[PDB]
């Protein structure tokens, strides 16, 4: 008794209609839950027996069945409402479906950008890192590029990006770019490049500075 | 009022055992089914095991039968999974969870459905037979020289620690606005490592302190330090 999940992620806008859908096996009576999950928190009951709106939940949330098919519907999104809601069937052995990321479209936004030189304790250990930050952005999708003596780099960084905002629906991303000691300490001229849409902005430093 | 903590997490060895505890508060466990529900990093959500302290039933996601033993203790108000021959597949966040449908009736022959209401904070379980290794923390310095936004940032590289997770905290707590923690990532290393930034008034570089606060349960370590502009 499996439960498909569908679709797998969504962007939509604020105030936009969000239907998800699951799709039970066998017949479940109407024994499914649904819930929301910000990331690496535990989960918030929404709906329970397939139609109740568990108690402290919004009323833009609902859901509904038609045979083999239980939904969940948010009437109008709400820049909060960016999650990964799962459902789950009742009774046992409990499945649950694959989840939908409910990811928020909005405006583009511009990133704040500042690079961070490696500090002098990390010098000491051998290895370099240089920070890149971009901050409160939005698409997540944006070029870093690094340079070195302007020279482009490339194998040696890593990026990690923020959740949405709650608010405003944007991003922030660090780039990571490590290197030896001594790799750091024969460079001069350290520069990040951010590009998006028709927009490109470098930050640099120079190594010997204040 | 209703409240469910829980605790036993940590790194363990491949084979090993771990036993989680989930303490309940606001309500007696007896009236209750308990479950447990992990999540693999990255992947969906997972039942594992259920109790019902008052019926002595339990029932085992067939992905653990055998391995697992999920118990109660009615005096102490508190649910156990002790984990037993831990495999890769069983790194994960395990998290316990009320059933929002009571055991109502006092009548034995009764299935209950299940929708889980009341949720533990999550315990991350880690198997692995990598050592634990506390994290080098290094300042991200600001330049009053590298301004993007009418603002300045600074941050704190928080770099080659394992297991996760790591806190980090600004000014003792005191300082909220503006800040960003990234989420970790795993470096070819086998550590991982992740950064923390705020934005604060272009102003307030040379005139205010800024420290962060790293915390590192898996190893017991907490490191605090001063954030200030290079000035050679
Ligand atoms: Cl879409
Ligand atoms: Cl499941
Ligand atoms: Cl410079
Ligand atoms: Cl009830
Ligand atoms: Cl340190
Ligand atoms: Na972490």
């Amino acid at each position: 008794i499996q439960m498909t999940q569908s679709p797998s992620s969504l962007s939509a806008s604020v105030g936009d209609r969000v239907t998800i859908t699951c799709r039970a096996s066998q017949s479940v009576s109407s024994a499914v839950a649904w819930y929301q999950q910000k990331p690496g928190k535990a989960p918030k009951l929404l709906i329970y027996s397939a139609s109740s709106l568990y108690s402290g939940v919004p009323s833009r949330f609902s859901g509904s069945r038609s045979g083999t098919d239980f939904t969940l519907t948010i009437s109008s999104l709400q820049p909060e409402d960016f999650a990964t809601y799962y459902c789950q069937q009742g009774s046992a052995p409990f499945t649950f479906g694959q989840g939908t990321k409910v990811e928020i479209k909005r405006t583009v936004a511009a990133p704040s950008v500042f690079i961070f030189p490696p500090s002098d304790e990390q010098l000491k250990s051998g290895t370099a890192s240089v920070v890149c930050l971009l901050n409160n952005f939005y698409p997540r999708e944006a070029k870093v590029s690094w340079y070195v003596d302007n020279a482009l780099q490339s194998g040696n960084s890593q990026e990690s990006v923020t959740e949405q905002d709650s608010k405003d629906s944007t991003y922030s991303l660090s780039s990571t770019l490590t290197l030896s000691k001594a790799d750091y300490e024969k460079h001069k001229v350290y520069a990040c490049e951010v590009t998006q849409g028709t927009t490109s902005v470098t930050k640099s430093f120079n190594r010997g500075e204040c | 009022e209703v409240q469910l903590v829980e605790s036993g997490g940590g790194l363990v060895q491949p084979g090993g055992s771990l036993r989680l505890s989930c303490a309940a508060s606001g309500f007696t466990i007896s009236s209750s089914y308990i479950h447990w529900v992990r999540q693999a990093p990255g992947k969906g959500l997972e039942w594992v095991a259920s109790i019902s302290s008052y019926y002595g039933s339990t029932s085992y996601a067939d992905s653990v039968k055998g391995r697992f033993t999920i118990s109660a203790d009615t005096s102490k108000n508190t649910a156990y999974l002790q984990m037993n021959s831990l495999r890769a597949e069983d790194t994960a966040v395990y998290y316990c969870a009320r059933s929002h449908y009571s055991v109502w009736w006092g009548w034995h022959s009764v299935s209950y459905y299940a929708a889980f209401d009341y949720w533990g904070q999550g315990t991350l379980v880690t198997v692995s037979s990598a050592s634990t290794k506390g994290p080098s923390v290094f300042p991200l310095a600001p330049s009053s020289k590298s301004t993007s936004g009418g603002t300045a940032a600074l941050g704190c590289l928080v770099k080659d620690y394992f297991p996760e997770p790591v806190t980090v905290s600004w000014n003792s707590g005191a300082l909220t606005s503006g800040v960003h923690t990234f989420p970790a990532v795993l470096q070819s290393s086998g550590l991982y490592s992740l950064s923390s930034v705020v934005t604060v008034p272009s102003s307030s570089l040379g005139t205010q302190t800024y420290i962060c606060n790293v915390n590192h349960k898996p190893s017991n370590t907490k490191v605090d330090k001063k954030v200030e502009p290079k000035s050679c």
